[PDB]
Parts: C-alpha cells; structure tokens; sequence
RNA sequence: GCUAAAACUAUGUGCCGAAGCUGCGGAUGUAUACUUUGUAUACGUGGUAGGGGAGCGUUCUGUAAGCCGAUGAAGGUGUGU
RNA sequence: GUGAGGGGAGUGAAAUAGAUCCUGAAACCGCAUGCAUACAAGCAGUGGGAGCACCUUCGUGGUGUGACUGCGUACCUUUUG
C-alpha cells in the first residue's frame, strides 16, 4: 500500500481563463479536457477529481477548417415518432456558442457521474466579460 | 534522509525506524542485513542518484521474523464442460527493521 | 424497565394490525388510548385490550405511575394458521388460510 | 450400516452461506443462488489478481508522464534518457519520488536530459 | 396474464409504502369536558350546549 | 473530433503494449547421480469423452469391563486458528 | 365479556420444562441500533478506494458500512456452435 491516491478534501482547484479567438474547436479542446481532468498534475488520480477551472470568452470565434461551417451538421432526436432534429455548425454558433463547446468537450470526457462533476468547472461566455472576477483567474495560453 | 534499496527482485524506498516486508530470506530472527547496492540517497538539497548504484552507501537492517500471508483462495470452473478444481495459498514473507542510513 | 403484556391468538392478519401498531408506536398512553377509542380498524379493539393489559400490570405489579407512560415498544408477529377447502369451478379446490397473530405491548416511563 | 445425511449436509450449506456473507437478496439466503454466487466471485478474483498490474503500472506512468512534462520532457524521452544514464530505479519510485518530492525529480530529470544531450 | 419473476421483498415494501393510517381530528368538548370527535355528537348525547337525551 | 492532419506514400529515432520471456519466493510429476536417504541437477505441470494414481469425511463390528463425561456428552449457534 | 390471552405470586434442579409442553436448524415474517441511499442506466460481483460509527494494545490495528472508479451478458443439459 505504498502508492498512495490522492484525498479529495486535499485538493487544490484553480482558476484560468482562455480566449478561444482563431483558435481550431478540437485542438482547444482536447486541452481543455485535459486540465479539466488532471492529467497534467502528479497527484492524478483516476477516480478522483483533481482538475483545474478553465472560463473561456469569445466563444462565438472559434473556427473550423475545410467545409465544415456549412458541412458539418448536429442531431438531436425528440423521443416521438419522427422527431429528429438537425442544424449545421454556422447557425449553431451564432445562436447558441456554448452548447457547441458542450458537445466537444463531453465527447472526450468519461461517461459516468465523476465525468458529470468534472463538466461542471468549465465556463463559456460569448463575449468578452465573465461575472468571475472574485475568483482572480489567471490568464492560460492553450 | 531517505534511500532506494533492492531486495526479492522488487525496489523500496525507506527511512530510518521503517518497518517492512519483502520476499523470504535466509538469514535469521536477531541478525543484521546490509545492503551495499543503494540506488538513491537524499537528505533534503544533497541528492545522490547511484549510475547503477552509489558508491560507498549503506543501510543496514535487523530481521524481527519471518511469518506468512493471508489465504488466498484459487478457483477454476469451465461452465458446460464438466470441469471444476481449487487450491489455497499463503506466500511467505520475512520481515525488517531500518536501524542506519548512510550516504 | 419496560412491563410486557401479550395477546396470542388474535384471529387478524399481522399484516394487517401492524397498520394500527405503527399508528400509536412511540406516543403517549393516553393519547395512544384516544387514537385507538376513535379508530374504526378491527386491530384498534385487540391493540387496546392488550395496552389496557400492560397498563394495568404496570400500575398493580410494579406500582408506576400512569401519567408518566408511553408506548416504548409494540411490533406483531405471525401465528398459527388454520386450512380450509374452497371449491371453485369445474371440480377445482383451492386452499384457503386463516392467519392469526400474536401482539406484544411494552410501556414504560 | 445405514447412514444419515444431516449434519455434514447442514455443515457443507452453512459453510457455503458464511462465504456468502452481504450480497443482495436470495444471494445471501437462498443455497441455490448463493452457491452460484460464490464461484463467480472466485473467478473474478483470479482475473483481478492479474488485472491489478497492469492497472497499477498504467497509473505510474500517467504520474510519471505529468513530471516529465512539469520539467519539459515528454514520458517516452525521460524513459530513454534515464536508459542511455544508466539509472535502474524503477516506474513504481519515480512515480512516489514524482508525487512526494519535486526536487529530487527535477534532479532526475535534469540526468536524464543530460544524457539525452 | 403473470409475472414472470417472483417480486422482491425490496419492490414490494416500495408499492405498501403508500399504506400508512392517520389520526382523525379529536376535540375537547367545552360544555362537558370530554375528548370528542370534531363536529359530532358526544357518545353521551352533548352537541354545543344542547343534548339530546332526557 | 481531425485538413503544411489526428489522412495517404517513404525513411528514421523513442515509447506503450499479453497469463509470451526475464527477476524473486513457493508446490508438484518423471529421469540421472547421492551408491537408504529426501537430497541436488535436467526436463515438464491448459484440457471434454476416457484411462491411471493417492486421499477426506459419514454409520456399524473388534481393539473397548479400556479412555472422555453433571466440575456438563451428542446436537444447535458464534469466534479464533 | 365470570371469554381467549397475559402479568404477578407459588411448585420445581430447570417454567424461554406450563399442557400439540426434551432439543428447536432452514426457507419465510417483525422490532431495534450503525453506515449508505431521492441527477442516476444493465447477471448485482470483483480489484482499488475517501469518509463515517464503535472498539482499541492508540496502530502501518479490529469490526460494520461503501461515495467514486477499471473489468465483467447466471447454472445444468444437449450440441458444429
């Protein structure tokens, strides 16, 4: 027993802050996924949450390369007969920014009730401002 | 004060006053084992990382006995095929107490 | 130091009289006795004979004080069950039980 | 001679019902259900003795990978380095060392770079 | 039409526990003093004053 | 999710990766030498239908007019080994 | 309720030997205490593992529980399966 997992009433969360201008939607949030898990700390432990707080802003400015503004396309499936609903990457970023980075980042996370808490500490805001300033973020380069 | 020794094909890392369990020795109950094959030796800033190991290191420990683990039960079953056995187990350990650490 | 008192034999369910048992487990005498005056369930008159019972032997064989009473324990269990034939249609029988049950009181101060 | 079954019958049931202490239900009641039960587990525990290795292992490299990039290396380049430095400690060490005391695997770190150099 | 499996005891205590009782609304009878059922007639025949019974 | 790729072609340097191999501890089958030994070495130990070998418990008879038992047998129920 | 049933007293070595009465196992059904459980999908375990409660030689200890997590589609028969 000489490996020791780390103690959750241990852990240290931190707060960062990251600008998603011009940057490539899976490339961000591959990162993303990473610090959100802990995989960059030498405590890592997997069935605990050890991760860090990531804010992102401009969210409505990340790209994509290719066709797929137009191409690429989301489903959703209303459970009555018929009920599938279908929409493409340009409307969805101008009408809902933050579901997009929903989607992307719960992709790579794990499914299961620890990967439910580990969703919550990402933030995404269309514009600019995020309302969490008590918490003194630090500016991340990713 | 801590250092990295090797013993039963497995590597530790102690301190002074540590009680562990490594695989069966030879040797008996109330005598002294030394090993002079240290790999690594700190205390605090000074840091010495043995090439294979580091010259002129020493620990030194005292035997307090030998004893066995545990039972561990073994079962095998192949469903359908007619075909069931079972086998207990208690692996043998010896135990050690860390008197000196020197570098 | 709780005084017992107990009613074997009942011809009820226990299912059925552990619906009025945990009605009054754990209040006070007096009020577990208006509960049960006033219930219109079977089990009421067969649950206030026996805690009729364990008050009186609390009060005569132990000299307690009738004030200061409650409902410490009460729980009922299953008794000793009677078979019977009930024919139904087209030469069929099937077996019928009549359950019984035993019903235990306990008051204390 | 002839023989009764009870009590060893009883002593084999009740051994098996002991073994089959906190399951659900009919699991831990019933002979039957409890007798199936317990193979299981014991399959389950051969399989594991085994898993438990490679799960263990798996988790020190993650650790040690995390080290190695605090100190500018990848995990795949501080392995060989350490190789071409000759150091023999291993996965399970760096990974307490990676955990419990920075400096020492900066210092492990700085030998393997060198090396590598 | 059956099941076909037998029920749990866990399931079938779920569907009873909707099977509790409860208490009726008890009164204490100002003319007379006596506990008595809310807006009834006392078992002795006082209902607000009035009685029934000669 | 991916577009000077996280695709395809060619080359190179590292690493991961199995109950395979190696390391440490333990058990067992056969054979060769110790010229009893229970000892060393060598090679083996996935298995249905089948074949071979060695054992654990249960009831009754002798040993037993013996040995244990109201200072508590058998049986039941826990705990430790 | 002059009922059934029980609580005292008394007998007895023993009344949880009190009348369908030696011993009183299991299925099955209650009450009490400790822990877990109302945002989470599957043969219900297994390998890890935080927290809590009691005990304690105060411990790298014992007992109960098991948040979170990797793997994991019962048994028998008959069959190419």
């Amino acid at each position: 027993m000489k490996t020791l997992s780390a103690k959750p009433a241990e852990v240290q969360h931190d707060w960062f802050v990251v600008d998603a201008t011009g940057k490539t939607l899976g490339r961000l949030a591959t990162e993303i996924a990473r610090r959100l898990r802990g995989k960059h700390k030498t405590s890592y432990t997997p069935h605990v949450d050890t991760g860090d707080y990531i804010i992102v802003i401009n969210a409505e400015q990340v790209q994509v390369t290719g066709n797929k503004a137009l191409d690429k396309k989301y489903y959703r499936h209303t459970e009555f007969p018929g009920g599938l609903k279908e929409t493409n990457f340009e409307k969805l970023v101008a009408h809902k920014p933050e579901e997009i980075f929903e989607r992307a980042v719960k992709g790579m996370l794990p499914k299961g009730p620890l990967g439910y808490a580990m969703i919550k500490k990402m933030k995404v805001y269309a514009g600019s401002e995020h309302p969490h300033a008590a918490q003194q973020p630090q500016v991340l380069d990713i | 004060m801590y250092a990295v020794i090797q013993s039963g094909g497995k590597q530790h890392r102690v301190v002074e006053g540590e009680t562990l369990k490594v695989e069966l020795l030879k040797a008996e109950s109330g005598a002294t084992i030394t090993f002079d094959d240290v790999l690594m030796v700190v205390n605090g800033d000074n840091i010495q990382i043995g090439a294979p190991v580091v010259a002129g290191a020493k620990v030194t420990a005292e035997v307090i006995g030998h004893g066995r683990h545990d039972k561990i039960r073994i079962i095998k079953m192949r469903r359908r095929k007619h075909y069931r056995k079972q086998q207990g187990h208690r692996q043998w350990f010896t135990e050690l107490k860390i008197t000196g650490i020197s570098g | 130091m709780e005084v017992t008192a107990k009613l074997r034999g009942a011809a009820i369910s226990a299912q059925k009289a552990r619906l009025v048992a945990d009605l009054i487990r754990g209040k006070s005498v007096a009020h577990a006795l208006n509960i049960l005056n006033f219930s219109n369930k079977k089990a009421a008159v067969l649950v206030k004979k026996a805690l009729e019972s364990a008050i009186a032997n609390a009060e005569h064989n132990n000299s307690l004080d009738v004030d200061d009473l409650k409902v410490s324990t009460i729980y009922v269990d299953e008794g000793m069950s009677l078979k019977r034939i009930m024919p139904r249609a087209k030469g069929r029988a099937d077996r019928i039980t009549k359950r019984t049950c035993h019903i235990t009181v306990k008051v204390g101060v | 001679a002839r023989v009764k079954r009870g009590v060893v019958a009883h002593r084999r049931h009740k051994k098996i019902l002991a073994r089959a202490k906190g399951y659900y239900g009919a699991r831990s009641r019933v002979y039957r259900v409890a007798f199936q039960a317990v193979i299981k587990a014991g399959q389950y525990a051969y399989r594991d003795r085994r898993q438990k290795k490679r799960q263990f292992r798996a988790l020190w490299i993650a650790r040690i990978n995390a080290g190695a990039r605090q100190n500018g290396l990848s995990y795949s380049r501080m392995i060989d380095g350490l190789k071409k430095a000759q150091v023999i400690i291993d996965r399970r060490v760096l990974a307490d060392i990676a955990m419990h005391d920075a400096v020492a695997f900066a210092a492990l770190a700085e030998k393997a770079k060198g090396a590598l150099a | 039409a059956v099941q076909q499996n037998r029920k749990s005891r866990s399931r079938r205590d779920m569907r009873r526990s909707h099977d509790a009782l409860t208490e009726n609304a008890l009164t204490v009878d100002q003319a007379t003093g006596e506990t008595h059922r809310r807006h009834h007639v006392t078992k002795d025949g006082f209902y607000r004053g009035r009685q029934l019974f000669a």
